[PDB]
């Protein structure tokens, strides 16, 4: 997994690759790692995939109830505080490593969280097995006062470094841009640089190739009238 | 990590490097290890980042609730709350915290709370992995009732050496000055302190 | 308490269970009956860790007898086996699981059919024409796979069972002191006193 | 202290009656009449909704007839909210049994369980009893088609035909008069509607004031089907039997 | 007639214990007033020290709940302090859990919810107090939110509480009917306090010395109470025009 | 201490009446009028913002509340009781449904959960019933648009249109004459405003009336773009201006 | 009247009637006397029988080697309170290697009784106690009331007709306080004190109960022919 | 020792044109010992199909659990659960046992009754959802199945062509796995008809 | 009616009659006072000698909390002890967590909240005591008085019990005649006089005087009992003033 976050002029952008693995095997080639905590607070997760999804949903659910209770739009520091206290309590057993980003009435924010519950602040961050490849790119090209276009470019380039150089990362680049005073724009499959080439042969079989012992209709309908 | 707090004539100054590592990888090179638990009571954190953040947040909560009921807490009181958390949960914590604060009655004070959760009031304190390399330097160069400028130089020179020898320390040198005049943040970059 | 076999023939279920009990390096008993009647037409044999086997078996027996009295009705072999499976599945994630494998031989009076269920200590249930636990199947299944028919008489089932025991007695390192054999059919449960 | 305000819901009267159970039964006597009739080839459940409105959305409405599982249904008389608490508990019990034994729960076992829950509220806890009477219509392979009733006391009994709610004295007499053992479902449907039509406190019995259900082996071959009647279907059966 | 002793419905659908808790609210015979400026929220309350043996510095019905939120109470001091302690604990817990300062309106809702529970649960009695929360909220700006023993709460442009609340309320109503704005159009909080005191003098028809009043002021990032000498300076400015 | 009221405070009287429920219904009767009307392509719920004082900012008091993105609620009776029920209803929609099935509950089932909570306050120890009747409007994929009433007993009924509180008897008669199964949402809003004017004494405008609809999906209120299946909330609260515009065509 | 249904209710004049009714149970109880000098402390108790076939109810209970009491009122309540004193004396010895001060024992009994007067469901204790002991500050005598009030005294009496013995001790105050190093004379003064509370009946061999504790004297109870010497 | 490979077995699911297919082997074993050749691993609740591989006791327990839950769902909702909704329910149910999990590899297959859209999904033992467009694999021969599916699969196959593809994917994967085989079943699922076919295969 | 039969019930007035009945028990008790001086506080109490058999100076009424706070009360003595036991637990937990000894205003609220809690439920009875307490902390001397309702304020001088009116009048004279303040030693003398003057309301039986004090200069900010020569000196001063 390669995930990054990059601050810019009027907001923040996060990005991620789309490969999920079980050991050396690729389970899903187009996985969605950019999760929504709230409309304008998004996070990307590395580590145990179920934990990153579950902890995001739980805090997202409680954030929504909090927003309704307080009649205010949710803040990134609230999501951060709730995530870290949940993860700390479970002493690293919930293997969620997240980059949390968003905009709220206070402004634009970017944080990272470790599974044991420690958090960090930064203008550019990277997490996952491809984080070193991504950080190399970020450390080479990041500057202060980036534009929206420059940040998206930098973020996706950092994910690409992970895609090509880290075996734990691959396939496509997903992006989400969160700008102040605007709707968050989720760009699913922003880049697609790994389409499989056409195969040399068609492996469609002639009908009747497989040997069959018995056939029967399966009753999926309920008990019938009359 | 290299952290220290030093009392001087007008109050106290906290100092820290900005490097956090996961093994040999620098996970953050611009960390802020100088943490506010009250207006003029700050702390330097070392050990588990998760633990020391969790502790500091709980202390900040306790001192906020204390203030609402009983007014401004003393630095000793803040150190006591830190100690209670560190001592009672010693089996499940890896935290080395230095507490520094300014009262008008007591002026600048420094308390160090090592791994076991004991408390030690000192004129100055050093902690973190990099502190080992500057026990000699700091003992030879510390004086009581130094000026602000002298104390800044002492901390700058001390943490410079700690950074020079300790791989787990590095980045920028952050400092927080606590006096009657208020709270001042200072930052010193590698090109400045490496040539000392 | 290691060998238990079962075979479902035309009109009955036959359970064969070893008689030996060993404490340390000494065989304490050579006439132990590793079985409990759960209901008039349902028999359960068992094997596993010492103590747990009888305790679990008697606990199941008590529960089925309680159900029988409450409803004035005998549960079907399938219903009993499902109850037993759930108790073992429950038990495997307990603080200290009950290390017990069972065979349930019952005659369903409603369907007029014999039924044999094999359940291990994890709660792994299967309905089979013949079954075993532990290593018993390694020696006996090749004979059962060869000779077994679903239209076998009780007498033919006993003869095939004798062949299985003879093969066990030949190739198995331990001495299990023969087997007690019991038959479950429409008339209930009876023991074959000469085997 | 608190004792001062305690009504003591679980005590005998000098005559040996349970005050709250008796008063709960008084409440139920004002509820819409529900009728159950058992035939050889199925069971009928018929019930009257209480003084409705033209603006009530009937096709999505349910206040009388509830499904417990595929084989068992109940007709309600009393506080609807109290009934739903018990209904959901019964639904869970049925699934617990199915999970445990891998067989559908026998009707009586479900009935006994709910009736025991009602009983508990009359003997301990100091809480008011459930102001509900149920008619249980169900099928299993032991006793076949069965009708039961339970009331706030937690007592339950089996029936060939039975009514609960308002005008049960009049309704039970009418059922006792026309009921026969060799009766069929289509005949039982007619008897139920005719009895409600005579006992109702309303001016006339119409489709919008009724809930109707049947449990039939009129399901293709050896199996049972539950039919909760739609508003249009209740309107049709009213015309067929010659009430409207 | 035990429906009057605990919080259950009377035949009229009323809760008499709640109604009687409202009456306890005026037991202190103190009136309070709250108004909003451009950058601030001011709350003033009458101060009466009837006993010469009392330490007047400890006689107070204004509370500093958090750094941003202040609270004035109308009702007996034991219930007032009960509410004050709980509000302080709630505000501190909120900041710890959610990472930002508890808003004035959110605290008011929370305390209102707690009060609602006392009107529904029999074992708990209502607190005989009305709580007026004030702040300069970072999102909503100057804020006044008031809670009562029924568990009711609402935001206010301005508000008044006490035995003579109606006289003060009408006086404030008439001023805002003229100005046609939802606040006191004034830059400094000092002049907003002067407005508040002046209009209480007009409404009640009584003059005040420095020891007859108690003043709380909310600005951005802090709530504070004025000393007697700060109030005296305020009274001098009022008299000089 | 300890809650020593472990016994029921609502009990059957000799006549079979549950007194506390009846008295809770009486409190609802005294409450301000609120109504709901169901159209073919939406539902409308409305009530009067009876301001306790002109110095009070009545915009800060929300009588019409969002429960889920597709479900809204209004009440008549005791406001504080309503407020806490809204808090519980919002939470139960998550804990007993969304955290299990990954989607918001259908209207009828959320109503069922709220009803259960109100039923329990009628039987559990040491509590009185809630002094409110709720009108809950909503939409879900398989049931379409719906409108439900929930009473202090916990009983709930589905309505085509109805009214509760002060002038409910007159309002329900007014709705019976105007309602048909071919109404469009704008027609229902018009009828809602007409019906509500009869029970209002003083000022009748966008600032004194609270009105919300369950209608089309609002992608402009979602807060993000990029997921086609997510099209926005069906619940929308009408503004003061939007109400006044429809009061000119009244 | 309307305010005596439970211990949690004050009357309009600020009285606690259930506590007062518990106090009444002590007045119905048999008389017991307590008195001390500077070296010894003595308890004297008139035991009561049910009839001529019955035994005489024991009145004096040992709490430790250096402490014990006599009772008047509900005997089972004295057993509960004396058991508590035995435990507290024992806790002090086991944890602190320290004999429990008589004054501290009184404070503990006060607090235990108090909790039963302020809470719902419970009832006050229906017994009065006279505690004697010898500790590091010499001889002591305490009077316990189930209201919670504990009082240190030179001498006292509780139970039916206790006023007669109390007046006698008030006259004899200057004499019996000076009886140092003479246990027999101190007991005599106690037997003479309790005699001022007798009517119709007199002190017999199975009627009289005496206890003593002092400088070099463990708490010991005398019954039967051991008190014939004093009759 | 490894709970996910004691009993053995495999499940595979595939999408086609207006159809889905789900298939499984029939083996249950105790490590090397083959115990049953009739242990079906695919179940259905209404029109939603669930295949489960892994520890057999958990396979049976979870089937009984999801029958339990889908029956209550239907009684309350007054409609059959859809594949998308059921997928979330499986995920939620697995994650609730985060630190004491069922040792299984579930696979959901079905067609949404309202939209008509084919749907498949896979899970790890603790609930993480894999919602693939093409195919899902599970069990002790998942590596083999990935290899077969990746080469044999093409989008928009007709029901009877999809049958041949999924059957050959299962069979040849199972014949390279010691702990899979002993028979096989294939479900071909269309919006309102489902056909079940038992395959002939080698019995070693 | 019936509103006075149960604690925590509001009467139609908005009153808690059970708390008002608890005040009657306080008014029935012996006189106790408190005097705030220049650098500390003085406490004094009237102890009625019911009989000659009472051992002099043994039945101590004034209680210490921590080492810097004194507490005295009038009314039901056991209730007062219960409140002081709680106060001691509160002071211990404060010092345990925060290190510094509990400030007097902080301590006052701890007692206040606990007493107020006994007016919230019908399952408990209100406290039948008014408690006068205080001491020296980092901000100087503090004197408080706490009622059965939970109500408390800071005081220059305080009095409760049967002779409270007499005592209050005497305290008011001291406040007027000494705006600059009163010394600790003067306050002890004045405290003795006031208890002697207040004893006219309890003139049937004779009494024993008990005094305690906390002073920054005289006791190093610790609570101590006035004993021996200093007590006798105060008794003599008091006896001289009544004659
Ligand atoms: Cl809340
Ligand atoms: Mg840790
Ligand atoms: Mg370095
Ligand atoms: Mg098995
Ligand atoms: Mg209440
Ligand atoms: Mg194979
Ligand atoms: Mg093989």
């Amino acid at each position: 997994t390669t995930i990054v976050g990059v601050k810019f002029n009027n907001g923040v952008v996060i990005a991620a690759d789309t490969r999920s693995t079980q050991g050396p095997i690729v389970a899903d080639k187009n996985c969605a790692k950019l999760h929504r905590i709230s409309p304008k607070i998004w996070c990307a997760g590395a580590g145990t995939a179920a934990d990153t999804e579950a902890v995001t949903q739980l805090i997202g659910s409680n954030i929504e109830l909090h927003s309704l209770y307080t009649s205010r739009e949710p803040r990134v520091v609230s999501a951060l505080q709730m995530l870290k206290q949940h993860l700390f309590k479970y002493q690293g057993h919930i293997g969620a490593y997240l980059i949390v980003a968003g905009v709220d009435p206070t402004g634009s924010h970017l944080f990272s969280i470790h599974a044991h519950g420690s958090t960090d602040v930064g203008y550019y961050l990277s997490l996952g097995s491809g984080s070193l490849a991504a950080m190399a790119v970020l450390e080479s090209h990041w500057k202060q006062d980036l534009t929206k276009e420059e940040a998206i470019k930098l973020a996706s380039d950092a994910i690409q470094a992970g895609i090509w150089n880290d075996l734990g990362s691959g396939s496509n680049v997903d992006v989400c841009v969160m700008e102040i005073g605007k709707d968050a724009e989720y760009l699913r499959n922003y880049l697609t640089p790994n389409v499989r080439e056409e195969k040399q042969k068609s492996y469609k079989f002639p009908r009747g190739t497989t040997a069959v012992l018995k056939e029967s209709i399966v009753n999926i309908c309920d008990i019938q009238e009359e | 990590t290299s952290i220290m707090a030093v009392t001087f004539k007008d109050g106290v100054i906290l100092g820290a490097d900005s490097r956090t590592t996961t093994g040999a990888y620098i996970a953050n090179r611009v960390t802020d290890k100088l943490t506010r638990v009250h207006d003029k009571i700050w702390c330097c954190r070392s050990g588990s980042a998760a633990d020391t953040q969790a502790i500091a947040d709980i202390v900040q909560y306790h001192l906020e609730l204390y203030t609402s009921q009983y007014g401004t807490p003393s630095t000793e009181t803040a150190a006591s709350v830190f100690k209670e958390l560190c001592y009672e949960n010693k089996d499940n914590l890896t935290a080395g915290i230095i507490v520094a604060g300014y009262d008008d009655k007591n002026k600048g004070e420094v308390y160090t709370i090592p791994l076991g959760g004991s408390v030690h009031k000192l004129p100055y304190a050093i902690a973190g992995s990099g502190s080992t390399f500057i026990y000699g330097y700091c003992d030879k160069n510390f004086r009581e009732n130094m000026s602000k400028e002298e104390t800044v130089d002492f901390i700058k020179h001390s943490l410079s050496q700690a950074i020079k020898w300790d791989g787990s320390s590095g980045g920028v040198i952050r400092m927080v000055v606590l006096t009657a005049a208020g709270v001042e943040r200072l930052i010193f970059y590698p090109d400045e302190y490496e040539q000392l | 308490m290691d060998i238990i076999l079962g075979i479902r023939v035309q009109d009955s279920v036959i359970l064969a269970s070893s008689k030996a009990v060993t404490r340390g390096i000494s065989v304490l008993k050579d006439s132990d009956d590793k079985t409990r009647q759960l209901s008039p037409h349902t028999l359960m044999s068992f094997a596993g860790e010492a103590g747990d086997t009888v305790q679990f078996a008697e606990y199941i027996q008590a529960n089925i007898q309680l159900y029988s009295i409450r409803e004035d009705y005998e549960l079907s072999p399938q219903a009993v086996s499902s109850f037993v499976r759930q108790e073992l599945a429950k038990s495997i994630r307990s603080r200290r699981p009950y290390q017990v494998n069972v065979l349930i031989g019952g005659y369903d009076k409603k369907k007029n059919k014999p039924e044999l269920y094999q359940i291990d200590y994890l709660g792994t249930k299967v309905e089979l024409p013949y079954g075993a636990h532990g290593y018993s199947g390694f020696y006996t299944f090749s004979l059962l796979d060869h000779h077994y028919r679903p239209d076998m008489t009780t007498e033919e089932g006993l003869d095939l069972l004798k062949l299985c025991v003879q093969e066990l007695e030949k190739r198995m390192p331990m001495d299990f002191k023969g087997v007690i054999v019991k038959i479950v059919d429409k008339d209930g449960i009876r023991q074959v006193d000469d085997f | 202290g608190s004792r001062r305000y305690d009504s003591r819901t679980t005590i005998f009267s000098p005559e040996g009656r349970l005050y709250q159970v008796e008063y709960a039964l008084e409440s139920i006597s004002h509820a819409g009449t529900a009728i159950g009739i058992m035939a050889s080839d199925g069971i009928v459940l018929a019930a009257e909704r209480k003084v409705t409105s033209t603006l009530l959305e009937q096709d999505t409405s349910t206040e009388k007839l509830y499904k417990l599982n595929d084989k068992i249904a109940v007709a309600v008389a009393g506080l609807t909210a109290d009934a739903e608490i018990l209904i959901n508990t019964a639904r869970i019990h049925a699934q617990n049994y199915l999970k445990t034994y891998n067989e559908d729960i026998p009707v009586e076992i479900l009935v006994r369980r709910l009736s025991d829950i009602k009983q508990g509220y009359t003997q301990h806890g100091g809480l008011r009893p459930f102001g509900v009477s149920f008619i249980y219509a169900g099928y299993d392979d032991r006793y076949g088609y069965q009708l039961y009733t339970s009331n706030p006391s937690g007592n339950y009994t089996g029936w060939k035909a039975i009514s609960v709610g308002a005008n049960t004295s009049a309704a039970q007499t009418l059922l006792q008069m026309d009921y026969k053992d060799d009766m069929k479902v289509d005949d039982a449907i007619e008897l139920a509607l005719k009895t409600l039509s005579k006992t109702t406190d309303s001016s006339a019995l119409t489709y919008d004031r009724l809930e109707f259900a049947t449990i039939r082996k009129g399901a293709n071959d050896g199996e049972v089907y539950q039919k909760i009647f739609k508003p249009q279907e209740i309107k049709d059966i009213l015309v067929k039997t010659g009430i409207t | 007639g035990y429906d009057r002793h605990i919080t259950i419905f009377s035949p009229e659908g009323r809760l008499y214990q709640v109604e009687y808790a409202f009456k306890a609210t005026n037991q202190t015979n103190i009136n309070s007033l709250a108004v909003r400026g451009k950058d601030c929220t001011v709350v003033i309350s009458q101060k009466k020290v009837p006993d010469k043996l009392l330490d007047p510095t400890t006689v107070s019905y204004i509370f500093c709940i958090s750094r941003t939120i202040g609270m004035v109470v109308n009702g007996p001091i034991p219930d007032a302090r009960n509410a004050a302690l709980r509000a302080k604990a709630e505000a501190a817990e909120f900041r710890y859990k959610y990472g930002y300062d508890m808003p004035c309106d959110v605290l008011a809702k929370r305390m209102a919810n707690l009060s609602q529970i006392y009107t529904q649960r029999a074992y708990m009695r209502p607190l005989g107090v009305i709580l007026t929360f004030v702040s300069v909220d970072e999102e909503l700006g100057p804020s006044i939110y008031k809670t009562d023993p029924a568990g009711y709460y609402v935001g206010y442009k301005a508000t008044a509480t006490g035995p003579k609340q109606q006289e003060i309320t009408t006086n404030l109503e008439n001023h805002f009917k003229k100005s046609k704005i939802d606040h006191i159009n004034e830059e400094s909080w000092e002049k907003v306090v002067e407005f508040a005191i002046t209009h209480m003098i007009d409404a009640l028809g009584t003059e005040f010395s420095k020891n007859d009043l108690e003043v709380g002021v909310a600005t951005k990032d802090k709530f504070f109470t004025l000393s007697a000498e700060n109030i005296e300076e305020r009274l001098v400015a009022i008299a000089e025009q | 201490m300890t809650d020593r009221y472990s016994f029921s405070l609502t009990t059957f009287s000799p006549s079979g009446k549950l007194g506390q429920i009846d008295y809770a219904l009486t409190a609802v009767k005294q409450g301000v009028t609120s109504l709901g009307i169901k159209a073919t392509n939406g539902v409308v719920i409305a009530t009067e913002k009876k301001s306790s004082s002109p110095l009070a900012m009545s915009e800060t008091l929300s009588k019409v509340s969002l429960l889920t993105p597709d479900i809204g609620a209004v009440y008549s009776g005791m406001g504080p009781d309503y407020r806490v029920l809204v808090d519980k209803s919002r939470k139960v929609a998550h804990t007993s449904y969304k955290r299990i099935y990954g989607e918001y509950p259908p209207t009828k089932l959320l109503v069922s959960e709220v009803a259960k909570i109100m039923q329990e306050a009628t039987q559990s120890g040491g509590v009185r019933p809630f002094g409110v009747s709720l009108l809950i409007a909503g939409h879900d994929e398989f049931n379409g648009f719906s409108l439900y009433q929930v009473d202090p007993s916990g009983s709930y009924f589905p309505w085509k249109a109805t009214a509760i509180g002060k002038g409910s008897v007159a309002a329900k008669t007014f709705l019976e004459k105007r309602w048909n199964d071919e109404l469009e949402l704008e027609d229902a809003i018009h009828i809602a405003l007409l019906t509500l004017k009869e029970s209002v004494e003083g000022e009748f405008n966008g600032d004194t009336i609270e009105l919300a609809i369950i209608g089309d999906e609002n992608p402009d209120l979602l807060g993000y773009t990029g997921i086609p299946t997510d099209k926005g909330p069906r619940f929308r609260k009408l503004t003061s201006q939007e109400i006044n515009d429809r009061l000119e065509a009244l | 009247n309307n305010y005596d249904g439970d211990t949690v209710t004050f009357s309009p004049t600020g009285r606690l009637f259930q506590v007062e009714y518990a106090l009444e149970a002590i007045k119905q109880g048999s008389v017991t006397v307590g008195l001390r000098s500077n070296t010894h402390a003595v308890l004297v108790a008139l035991k009561r029988n049910a009839d001529e076939l019955s035994s005489y109810q024991k009145k004096i209970i040992k709490c430790d080697e250096h402490m014990g009491l006599s009772l008047a009122g509900l005997a089972p309540d004295a057993r509960v309170l004396s058991n508590y004193l035995r435990q507290q004396c024992n806790y002090s010895s086991l944890v602190f290697n320290r004999k429990l001060a008589v004054e501290r024992a009184g404070h503990l009994l006060c607090d235990k009784a108090q909790k039963n007067t302020q809470s719902y469901g419970g009832r006050p204790y229906g017994v009065g106690l006279l505690i004697i002991g010898y500790d590091k500050s010499g001889a002591h005598l305490l009077e316990f009331q189930p209201s919670g009030n504990v009082t240190e005294l030179y001498g006292t009496a509780i139970g039916a007709r206790s006023q007669g013995a109390k007046t006698y001790l008030e006259r004899t105050l200057d004499t019996f306080i000076k009886i140092d190093g003479n246990p027999d004379e101190l007991i005599k003064a106690g037997v003479e004190a309790i005699s001022q509370s007798l009517r119709d009946e007199s002190l017999t061999v199975d009627n009289l109960s005496i206890a003593i504790v002092g400088k070099d004297t463990p708490f010991t109870i005398y019954d039967g022919e051991a008190v014939a010497k004093y009759i | 020792s490894d709970p996910s490979s004691i009993n053995g077995g495999i499940v595979v699911a595939m999408t086609g044109k207006d159809c889905v297919a789900i298939a499984c082997d029939l083996r249950l074993g105790s490590q090397s010992l083959g115990v049953s050749n009739k242990f079906e691993k695919i179940f259905h609740y209404g029109h939603v199909f669930l295949g489960i591989t892994g520890l057999a006791t958990d396979v049976t327990t979870l089937n009984e659990m999801f029958r339990y839950k889908t029956n209550l769902y239907k009684l309350k909702e007054e409609r059959a659960i859809e594949p998308e909704t059921f997928t979330q329910l499986v995920s939620s149910s697995l994650y609730e046992r985060r630190f004491g999990p069922y040792f299984v590899g579930p696979v959901v297959a079905g067609i949404n009754s309202k939209s008509g859209k084919p749907f498949i999904a896979g899970f790890d033992l603790i609930g993480c959802i894999d919602e693939a467009k093409d195919f899902i694999v599970s069990g002790t021969a998942s590596d083999q199945l990935f290899g077969m599916c990746e080469s044999l699969y093409e989008p928009n196959l007709e029901p009877e062509d999809l049958f041949e593809t999924i059957s050959q994917a299962l069979l040849n994967a199972a014949d390279r796995d010691a702990l899979s085989g002993w028979g096989a079943v294939v479900y071909i699922i269309k919006k309102d008809e489902v056909v079940k076919r038992y395959l002939k295969m080698r019995q070693d | 009616t019936g509103y006075d039969l149960s604690n925590s019930v509001f009467s139609p007035d908005g009153r808690n009659f059970q708390v008002e009945y608890a005040v009657k028990a306080v008014e029935n008790g012996t006189t106790s006072i408190g005097i705030k001086c220049n650098d500390g506080v003085v406490f004094a109490v009237e102890k009625l000698i019911t009989s000659k058999l009472l051992v002099p100076q043994k039945n101590v009424k004034i209680q210490v909390v921590d080492r810097h706070i004194g507490c005295v009360y009038s009314g039901l003595i056991p209730d007062g002890r219960h409140l002081v036991n709680r106060g001691r637990e509160e002071a211990a937990s404060f010092k345990k967590l925060y290190k510094t000894p509990i400030p007097i205003p902080a301590f006052a609220d701890r007692l206040g909240q606990y007493v107020q809690a006994h007016t919230l439920y019908n399952s408990v009875r209100p406290f039948g005591v008014s408690t006068i307490f205080g001491g020296v902390d980092k901000n100087g001397a503090h004197l408080y008085m706490l009622e059965p309702s939970g109500s408390y304020w800071g005081y220059k001088g305080a009095a409760t019990g049967k002779g409270r009116q007499s005592a209050k009048a005497e305290l008011e004279k001291l406040v007027d005649h000494h705006p600059e303040g009163l010394s600790a030693r003067e306050a002890v003398k004045q405290a003795a006089k006031i208890i002697y003057l207040a004893h006219e309301d309890n003139k049937e039986k004779d009494f024993e005087l008990e005094i305690s004090w906390c002073s920054l200069s005289e006791t190093n900010g610790l609570h101590k009992f006035v004993k021996g020569d200093l007590l006798q000196e105060a008794i003599d001063f008091a006896q001289k003033e009544i004659n």
